[PDB]
């Protein structure tokens, strides 16, 4: 991967993916 | 945060991969 700019959920389904267990938290509202 | 890194810029599942918890 090189390439892939994600925003919305898409960004953090990539994120929901990666983890899928853990349930990773996107900073966003940081 | 990351937004303008995977929004803007590219969001590699293995940088993104260290926001789990």
């Amino acid at each position: 991967f090189v390439n892939q700019h994600l925003c919305g959920s898409h960004l953090v389904e990539a994120l929901y993916l990666v983890c899928x267990e853990r349930x990773f938290f996107y900073t966003k509202p940081t | 945060g990351i937004v303008e890194q995977c929004c803007t810029s590219i969001c590699s599942l293995y940088q993104l991969e260290n926001y789990c918890n």
